[PDB]
């Protein structure tokens, strides 16, 4: 009983003191948690002891001319950069003395693929998958106004014929 | 595949104590060389070379049907076989590879299971085990350790060794070779001929000068640990007494009267005149029997020989 386009994500790159970068245009997505069972198994029992986690991201996105964004993801996964990533779900705001911060999940790590494609007369699109250091952290996060007012989105609205606007 | 031993005092076998085995693998026996080389010539001299041991290794597993069971089980491992006390192992192999046979699933001819948790292939009295060969080993046990794979399942591996003589000691004499009484224990493997009374099966001789000998064993009864053992009714009177023998060396007994009906027992490098008392300083040499005719010569007609002797092999 929930849209996706609801959800959405914010990037910053970490030892930058801005507001994050919301990433337009993403078609799919995914956040694969893996974990690696340090289980050891007695001659009369079993037991499991630890657990090493393998938590990744997965998108997709369209290389839309207005931002140079993409060019910073691949920096990135060339260079070696650490970023700090949350998807903050929209439509989902805080519960007590909050109301425009939203439910997150956010997570740092460096991007460890990327990688684009593209055929005649067609988009031009590209797939990157992010790891995930450690554990994420959950919290409700507040947006930046810039995402705010993307957000929004409206279309064309009402204009008029003969000359009165383009 | 159950790896028989008799110990000196009783018998046993492990599947009989809930020990399945996976294989049996016999090594040959290491063949310690004495060379000597010369000091620029392109060639080493052979100054001897000798068989010296044949180990053996066995890897046998065991279930059980609870946990604990194990540690006993083992335990009965150790005190059942780990015997510096030189045992006898006897081999044993099957005849097939059995399988589970056709049935009739109508509440009715059910499968049966073992003592152990596993399906008993063996629905007839002659699908069990045999002794595959009549001949066991002289053995002695080395170290093991006990992985315990899953469950009621375990595996050791056992490393036998020969004692004191490399090879593969045939049980039985050769008496009841001649004497058709014990039965079992005469394996295809010695290439024996029916003819019982007949040729090359016979160590029973009389009045005889010179006689033959088929020794049926690959391997050459030279050394003295063997139970090679004659017995002679002299048959005739004489002061001296030479007898001849091929594969081996002459033999004399000088020095010392004799008398017709007066016996010698003949054993290995040892002579008892008349049973006891051994008068064993003339000529000691002793006799080699290496395989197949081993024709002696007496020299006065002897009215009786008979010889028993172990067969054994390489």
């Amino acid at each position: 009983m929930k849209n996706s386009n609801d959800r959405i994500i914010l990037f910053r790159k970490a030892g930058e003191k801005v507001d994050a970068t919301k990433m337009l245009f993403l078609t799919e997505y995914g956040l694969s948690h893996e974990a690696d069972t340090d289980t050891e198994d007695t001659m009369d029992g079993s037991y499991n002891t630890g657990g090493s986690v393998e938590s990744t991201m997965s998108g997709t996105a369209k290389m839309f001319y207005g931002d140079d964004f993409a060019d910073e993801i691949e920096d990135a996964v060339v260079d070696r950069v650490l970023y700090e990533a949350w998807e903050v779900e929209s439509r989902i705001p805080g519960k007590n003395g909050d109301s425009a911060k939203f439910k997150a999940k956010y997570f740092q790590g460096f991007h460890n693929k990327f990688e684009l494609k593209a055929e005649a007369n067609g988009i031009d699109e590209y797939e990157y998958e992010y790891g995930v250091n450690g554990r994420f952290q959950r919290g409700f996060a507040t947006l930046p106004e810039a995402v705010t007012k993307k957000l929004k989105a409206t279309g064309y609205r009402f204009h008029d014929t003969t000359k009165e606007d383009a | 595949d159950i790896e028989l031993t008799k110990k000196d005092g009783t018998v046993i076998k492990l599947s009989e104590y809930g020990f399945i085995v996976n294989d049996i693998v016999i090594d040959s026996m290491q063949i310690n060389t004495k060379y000597q080389d010369k000091e620029n010539m392109n060639g080493r001299i052979l100054m001897g070379s000798n068989y010296i041991s044949r180990d053996i290794v066995v890897p046998c597993f065991c279930k059980v049907k609870n946990r604990s069971d194990i540690a006993y089980m083992r335990d009965m491992l150790y005190s059942l076989t780990t015997d510096i006390e030189p045992m006898y192992l006897r081999e044993i192999r099957r005849k097939e590879e059995l399988n589970y046979r056709f049935t009739q699933p109508t509440s009715d001819d059910y499968v049966k299971l073992d003592k152990n948790n596993f399906p008993d292939y063996e629905y007839s009295r002659h699908d069990q085990q045999i002794y595959v060969n009549g001949k066991q080993y002289k053995v002695i046990f080395n170290g093991v350790i006990n992985p315990k794979q899953k469950g009621n399942k375990v595996s050791f591996e056992l490393k036998f060794e020969t004692t004191e003589l490399p090879y593969g000691e045939s049980i039985g004499t050769s008496l009841e070779l001649e004497e058709n009484k014990k039965v079992g224990l005469w394996s295809f493997d010695f290439n024996i001929d029916w003819h019982a009374g007949g040729d090359k099966r016979k160590y029973t001789f009389e009045n005889l000068s010179k006689g033959t000998v088929y020794y049926h064993g690959s391997a050459p009864n030279d050394q003295f640990n063997m139970y090679k053992k004659i017995t002679i009714i002299l048959g005739e009177d004489t002061e001296s007494f030479v007898w001849n023998l091929t594969h081996a060396e002459i033999m004399k007994i000088e020095g010392i009267k004799l008398k017709a009906g007066d016996r010698i027992v003949y054993d290995s490098f040892r002579v008892y005149k008349n049973g006891v008392e051994i008068s064993t300083e003339t000529n000691i040499s002793q006799p080699k029997f290496k395989y197949g005719a081993n024709k002696f010569e007496f020299n006065q007609t002897v009215q009786k020989v008979q010889f028993d002797l172990k067969f054994y092999y390489k």
